[PDB]
Formats: C-alpha cells, structure tokens, sequence
DNA sequence: ATCAATATCCACCTGCAGATACTACCAAAAGTGTATTTGGAAACTGCTCCATCAAAAGGCATGTTCAGCTGGATTCCAGCTGAACATGCCTTTTGATGGAGCAGTTTCCAAATACACTTTTGGTAGTATCTGCAGGTGGATATTGAT
DNA sequence: ATCAATATCCACCTGCAGATACTACCAAAAGTGTATTTGGAAACTGCTCCATCAAAAGGCATGTTCAGCTGGAATCCAGCTGAACATGCCTTTTGATGGAGCAGTTTCCAAATACACTTTTGGTAGTATCTGCAGGTGGATATTGAT
C-alpha cells in the first residue's frame, strides 16, 4: 500500500501554510488580464501602472480571504465543515453587500 | 431673532409639481429636508476631495459632475447629470 | 478560454485555505468568481472615474486607493 | 431683477447652495455654475422621491405623504435604497417581508 | 373544547401587524430611564431634550429590529425558525460589530 | 423635594420581553429561544452605550448640560447609523 | 534668538510646521489654532510610536532585525484597541493571522 | 525639479528611539506613512465637523482632544490626550 | 505498541536586492519681526423648555398552566470532494526597444474675489380657520381549526 | 366537506391635532455694478515607465482514478416555547409651575491672519559601500497513518 494522507490532513497543512504567508495567491498576468478586461467596459485603451494592478490585486484578495472567513463561519454555523453557495450568499447579506 | 431655515418651501414646490393634490405631514417634510441636506453634504464632501486629488482650489460644475457619478448609482446618476448639465448650460445663456 | 475563468480553482482554494476553509463545494469556484466580478467592477469603476477627472488616459496606485477609501475598504502601502 | 434660481430654471435656491458651499470650507473657490449643478442634482432627487411617495400615498389612500409612504418608496426602489443604505427614517417601519419557510402549510 | 389557535399562527399574525405599522414597540418611558441611566453613569447632572431621547429610540429600535431581520437569516440558515444566542453573535461577528 | 434624586439601576430590564418580542417581529421572527432576551438586552446596551458616549462628547464640547437631538444625530452619524427626522 | 524649531520646543520628532500647513490647505477650517498642530502631531507620533514599538519586539520573536508588512499586520491585529481603530483597513502585504476553527481539527469535532 | 514629501524620516526617527538597533523595510515605512496620514486625515476631519456644528471658524487644540476622544479606542484615547496635553504645554513653556 | 513514509525544523552558508552613508544643490518650507484684523470668551439676561409633581385609568406586563411541535440526538449511506499522479499548457522572467503620456513650464484670459449699494425674500410671530385621518362602532366576510 | 370561534375588512362617523391661511415686520440674503486678482486651460515637450516582444525554463494548472468521510435524509421524543387567561400596575396622558440653562446682544483683547525678509531643511540625484535575510543544503526528528 503506497502512502496516502487522509482526506483533510493536507488541507489543514495548506491552511496553515497560507495563514503563515503573505504572498499573493492569484496569478498575476492572468489577473491583470482580467482588471484591463474589467476597466475597458468603462474606458477604451486605458493604461495602468504596475503598482495600481498590484493595489487592486492586494484589495482583491485581502477581500476574498476576509469573505471566506466569514463564510467558513456560515459553513460552521450550520454545523458543516463545507462551505457551499448558500454560505458565501449569507455572509454577503449579513454583510450588507447582497443587500 | 433667531432664524433657521430650511428646505421646506422648496420642497413644497416641488411636490406641488409632481402631486398637485397631494400634502405632506411635518415629519415627511422633516425627513426629505434630511434628505436635502444629506446628499448636499456627501456631494460637497466628495467634491471638495477631488478638488485637493487634484491640486484645484476651485470647485467646479465639473468636480460636482464627477461627485455625482462616484455617489449615485446607474440610472440616478444618469439623470441627474442631465438634470445638472442642463440647468449649467441653460445659467449660462444667460446674461 | 476566457479572462474571469483564468482566476483558477487552485487560487481560489489557496485564498479560501488563507480563511481558515478546510472542506471547498464544487459550486464554490463559480460563485467565488462572480463575487470577484463584482467586487472590481465596483472597484475600478470609481478608479476609472477619478482617472477621467484627472484628465489622465493611465490608472493610478492614487486612483485605486481612493477608489477603495470610498467604498469603505482602505488600504495601507501604496501612496497616500 | 431674477434670481439665479429663475435663470437656471430650478426651484432649488441657488444662491443659497452657493453660500453653504462657501461656509462649508470645501476649497478656496466655488465657482458659479457649482450651485447651479448641485441644485439641480438635488431638486432632481428630492422630485423623484416626492413622485415615488406621492404614488404610494395614493396607494393606500391616503392624500399626505408621511414617513412610512418613504420608507416604503426607498427600501423598494433598488437604487434608492443603496443610495441611503445606511439611512434610517424615523416612523418608517420597514417592508413587509416573511421567509417562506416561515408559512404554514400540509395541512395539520 | 375552547378554541386555541395553534402554535406560530398568532406569531405569524404578529409579524404581518408589526411589520405594516411603524410606532415603537418599547415603552417610552422605560426607555427614557435606560438612557438617563447609561448617560449618567458618563456624565452627571445631564438634561435631555426630548426629541433627543426619541431619536435614540427611533434609532435604538431600527437597529434591533434590522439585527433581528440579520439573526433570522442566520436561524433559518442552520435548519431552525428559532433565533437563539448564537444566531446574533453570528450576526454581529459578520457584521463587524464583533470579533 | 430636591432630595435623594430618584437613583436609577437595572433599567435596562425596562425592555421587557414583550417588547423584545414585538420588535423581532417586525424583524420577521416567528420563534424565539428563552436565551434572546437578556442577550438582547446586551446588545442594545451596547449600542446606547457607544451612541450616548459620542452625543454626550459632542454636548461636553459645547459646553452645554442639555443632550439635543442634534448631538444624538450627530453621534449616529459617525457611527455609520445615519438619521432621518431630527434636524441635520 | 538661534532658532528651534516649532517640533523642537513641544518635544516632538513629528514636523509640527508641516503638520500645520497642512491644516490649512486642508480646508479644514477658516482659521488653524497654535495649538492644534502641536496637539495633533503629538497624537501622531504617539500612535507611529505605538505600533512601532509592537511591531519591533514581533521582529525580534521571528529573530528579525527590520520590521516588515507582516509584523505590522500580527501587532496591529493582535491588539484590541488597534484593531478596532484600523478595523476598517487592509495592510499590503499583510497576510492574516494564523486562526483555525476547533471544529475543523482532527477527529470529529 | 520634483518633490514629494512623506512623514518617512519623522517616522524613521520614531523608531530609532523606541528601538534603536531595529530597520524598517521600505514596504512597511509606506504602510506606516499611510498610516499617520490616515490619522492625520480622519481626525483632522472630525475638528473639521466639531467646529462646524459649534459655529466656530477655528479649529483648536480643544477640537482636536474631543476629535481624539470620539476617534481612538479607550486606552489609546486616554494616552494620546496626555502626549497631547504635554506636548501643548511643553510648547507653550517657551520662546 | 511498532515502524515506515513524509513533512517540518534548526543550524549554517552566501549572493544580492535593498537598505545605507556621504556629498552637492536648491526650491520651498519655516521661522522671525511688526502691524492690522477679529474670532469668541466674558458678562448680563431674555425666554424657551426641561424636570418634576399630581391624579386618573386602562393598556399592557407579569406569572401561570398546558401541550404542540421544534430542536437535538441518532443512525445510515449515497456520492461529492480530497489526495495523489501524469501531463504539459502557459505564466514567469528579464532583457531591451519604442513611444504614450505624466508631469513640469510658460502664457494668458475668462471667471473668481473683493467691495459698495440696493432690492428682494424666506422665516416668524400673532391670530384664525379649515380638513385629512385617527380611532370607534357595527355588521359582513374570511381564516383557522376541530370534526 | 360542514360548523363554529375569531380575526379581518370596510363603510360610516366624529373629534381634533396638525395643517393651512392672511397680515406684517425686517435682518440676512441675493442680485447689480466696477474694479482688481488669478486659477488653471491650452500648447509644447522632456523623460519616466508602460506596453510588447522575444523565448526559454519549469512551476503549476488540468484531467483522471479512487474511496474516505461528509452532508443530508429519515426517525424518535423530551421539553421548550407559544397561546390563553387572570390580575392589577405602572406607563400614558393632561395640565401646571418653577427655574436651569440655552441663546441672543454688546464689549473687548489675546491670538490669528497678512506680509516682508532671512534662514533652515527635507527631498531629489549621484556615486558607492554595506548587510539582513531569502533561499539552499544536511541531517535530525515530529507527525501521520498502516499494522
Ligand atoms: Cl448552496
Ligand atoms: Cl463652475
Ligand atoms: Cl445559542
Ligand atoms: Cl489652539
Ligand atoms: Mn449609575
Ligand atoms: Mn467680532
Ligand atoms: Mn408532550
Ligand atoms: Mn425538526
Ligand atoms: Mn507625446
Ligand atoms: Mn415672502
Ligand atoms: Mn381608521
Ligand atoms: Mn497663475
Ligand atoms: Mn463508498
Ligand atoms: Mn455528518
Ligand atoms: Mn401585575
Ligand atoms: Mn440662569
Ligand atoms: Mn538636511
Ligand atoms: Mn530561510
């Protein structure tokens, strides 16, 4: 039998492998795609400076990572350890963001 | 002699416009004079801040422009842009 | 493929792992990336908004961070 | 004579708007056409709020407009109530509103 | 054998006639002292306009009732109708009004 | 007679659970744990706490001894709690 | 008189002129007080000092010599009273705390 | 030319004295200039608004203690109204 | 309990991105001297309205009994989501060149400010008189729940 | 479905608090006129730094297989919590009175603005040396999980 780690056991070691960290977590092009993408819609040919993609990518997930938390406490209320759709959509009305 | 005033008759007169038979009880009016007063103050405020982003000592229609489409949302802002935009344009041909 | 599709399901569990989530529903991905959406649309709007007033034809750090002061979301080490 | 009001075509008091931009210590200079903009802007919100609450005072049959008719205008309006998400109007109560799951049903 | 309406009826009677009046549900004077006493132990020898006190109540009960719509979402989020202590705590953590 | 002003403790139990009741009604509640009600009267302590301190900071400031609506809608508003129908 | 500046008389590291000029074109009020800059640069540096002062010692436990985003996040966050005050602001680079549910630990739960 | 200035040095002197052998990466001095002006900024603001509603045209060291008060948590609050205290008194002790 | 498979940690090592120390230069920031203006603290007090007392009464709080049905515990199992791999697409980097456009600079004028007069108006105070609707009644219709 | 106990609806009505209506008074507001100052738009542009390439190097995303263990369905039942009821209190309401204290009015100087002039300093730039620590290697040992 080839060694296997329980369902869960690696997760808890990414928790707290990124917990410890505080490098970005998106990749950046493929998120600069996307704010360029985003702004066009808005702007035609905008140009960005390095730094105001790396505020919005800093507020992006420092945004993300506060959601999950709240919503990992949704996942939790519900006496879950799985945070689903329904989570997310609660913390944000609480949150006054869906509401 | 004490003097405060308010927005009140204004509001009258705008309400007159658009419900010709319809009144409004003292606290209503107290509420859109809060009202009134609370969106002049986030507007001026917002403007004001543009002003110093941009190193201007001067606050324009134009900063008023901007304020109003950072604090109102979709069609509001639309509308009351034009709103504004028509009422400067019609001040100026103006003597 | 497109561009909201490229914030990948690794990232997104990597953000989730840095919130404490140890157990991720397959549905998540999707909703995670329409909050996203909506939390740049938000953003850069504004940012765009206050590029336009400048006169400016480029985003600044500037713009951004008094994109987020006004949506309540300040943020720390990039100018002002 | 003719008010700035009058040649800007508003009911709004645009001298008086130019003034409390003035005492406000917004900036050092408040140009002429500033009032007139935000008088504008203001005149416009108050009339759609009076149009919405005059409709919801016609309604329940009622000929005054007061705090609840408001209420009910802004917190059912969806840009209305982002608009003063963080407002609260005295004696407004709020919408009428039950979860489903919180109705009877199957019988007994 | 008397007539009983059965358990939640009324209570569903009650939210739909609360929720279509606006007046406040707290006795005014009970409530006047409760701020006269919280003040006092801030200051001493303090008056109260009395429209200052009926904004706190306004204010007050605008906030309660706003946090029971919050609490309720949370209830019925984990399976229940009932709100309990942990649907607020819930509630006010998301909402930022806690740790 | 000026003395032995009337000594004010526990009013907090003023809001009673009928009226706690009421209010989570109109917050659309149908069925309430017998816990809620001293939590909320926590809760709302709490808040009266940190919107009193701020309207009687802002009445300390003008060197006045009369707490008015003003100061209390002042207080709200920097709480992000902004109020409607008392001046302002 | 061999001029000390306006910082140096009130005792403070903090630029008591420029703090000053800033009051001003800040449009804050028609007049600015002497005091007020001298007062508000005092609560500033007071604060810098705060969570310089945390921040240094959560360099030394990591065995550190410069101060870094992450120190400031864990003092700041760490901190009740500094928490709330900036409870509304992200440090770049921050990262979060190291905080895990009991109830997702090994064995039930 | 081009000039910008930031409370950098100021803060850079802080820490000297609270930790005398310990640097500042320059990410973290930014955060911290952001900091101060944040603080600068949001109790300047509250004087600003005390002065108002009081009807006064000048905003004073009394604006900014209760601006402190309403602004900063307990503790905080109690040991940034002595630094500031002090450092109004010191300065007044002199010329 | 035994032990293999991995993850994790400590001690040490070293290149280098990034912090640091020194010099040179200058606009502008900041302090000083003096002459003029003025905000707002004092002192006095008119007048609003806050605190407080009084008495009556019924709307609503309180305590209690009773049992319906909700929450919490238990058990069961289908199938979703984690772990581990094998591929290999595509981000990452770094090196370096156009050139867009941010930002500094010189002009210059429409529009702002300051200032003096004059005319209009919105707010109020004193008095009086309507009118929309709150609160009540009484009877008709609807909803709920027991059978 | 039928029957009954109650809640809910609505038309009709009456009192009255709040709304509305003239008369009048004037202090601050608002508009007009000239004169004087200036903010920043407009045009030109130097150089900072943003967009695009090139182009390997491989880190990391994606698809797949497998099954552990989580989510959620189905059951059972103690007892919590809702509904109803009796009792009676304390909040609400109505009207009054003293007087604390908020706010208006005038006086007056300590402190701020307005300026001119001298001195100091924080920031930009060069050129150059130093160093905390990221990232890498060993080897030890803690953790996890199968027996
Ligand atoms: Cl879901
Ligand atoms: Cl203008
Ligand atoms: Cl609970
Ligand atoms: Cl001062
Ligand atoms: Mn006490
Ligand atoms: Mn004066
Ligand atoms: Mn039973
Ligand atoms: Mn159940
Ligand atoms: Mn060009
Ligand atoms: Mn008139
Ligand atoms: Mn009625
Ligand atoms: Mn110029
Ligand atoms: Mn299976
Ligand atoms: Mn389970
Ligand atoms: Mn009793
Ligand atoms: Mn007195
Ligand atoms: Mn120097
Ligand atoms: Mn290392």
């Amino acid at each position: 039998k080839p060694h296997r780690y329980r369902p869960g056991t690696v997760a808890l070691r990414e928790i707290r492998r990124y917990q410890k960290s505080t490098e970005l977590l998106i990749r950046k092009l493929p998120f600069q795609r996307l704010v360029r993408e985003i702004a066009q819609d808005f702007k035609t040919d905008l140009r960005f400076q390095s730094s105001a993609v790396m505020a919005l990518q800093e507020a992006s997930e420092a945004y993300l990572v506060g959601l999950f938390e709240d919503t990992n406490l949704c996942a939790i209320h519900a006496k879950r350890v799985t945070i689903m759709p329904k989570d997310i959509q609660l913390a944000r009305r609480i949150r006054g963001e869906r509401a | 002699r004490k003097r405060k005033e308010s927005y009140a008759i204004y509001i009258y007169k705008v309400l007159k416009q658009v419900h010709p038979d319809t009144g409004i009880s003292s606290k209503a009016m107290s509420i859109m004079n809060s009202f009134v007063n609370d969106i002049f103050e986030r507007i001026a405020a917002e403007a004001s801040r543009l002003a110093h982003y941009n190193k201007r000592s001067t606050i324009t229609s134009r900063e008023i422009q901007t304020a109003v489409r950072l604090l109102l949302p979709g069609e509001l802002a639309k509308h009351a842009v034009s709103e504004g935009t028509k009422a400067v344009t019609k001040y100026t041909s103006s003597k | 493929r497109d561009n909201i599709q490229g914030i990948t399901k690794p990232a997104i569990r990597r953000l989730a792992r840095r919130g404490g989530v140890k157990r991720i529903s397959g549905l998540i991905y999707e909703e995670t990336r329409g909050v996203l959406k909506v939390f740049l649309e938000n953003v850069i709007r504004d940012a765009v908004t206050y590029t336009e007033h400048a006169k400016r034809k480029t985003v600044t750090a500037m713009d951004v961070v008094y994109a987020l002061k006004r949506q309540g979301r300040t943020l720390y080490g990039f100018g002002g | 004579a003719k008010s700035r009001s009058n040649r800007a075509g508003l009911q709004f008091p645009v001298g008086r708007i130019h003034r409390l931009l003035r005492k406000g210590n917004y900036a050092e200079r408040v140009g002429a056409g500033a009032p007139v903009y935000l008088a504008a802007v203001m005149e416009y919100l108050a009339a759609e709020v009076l149009e919405l609450a005059g409709n919801a005072a016609r309604d329940n049959k009622k000929t005054r407009i007061i705090p609840r008719h408001l209420q009910l205008a802004i917190r059912n309006d969806e840009e209305l109530n982002k608009l003063l998400s963080g407002v609260t109007i005295a004696q407004g109560g709020v919408l009428p509103n039950i979860q489903a799951v919180l109705l009877p049903k199957k019988t007994e």
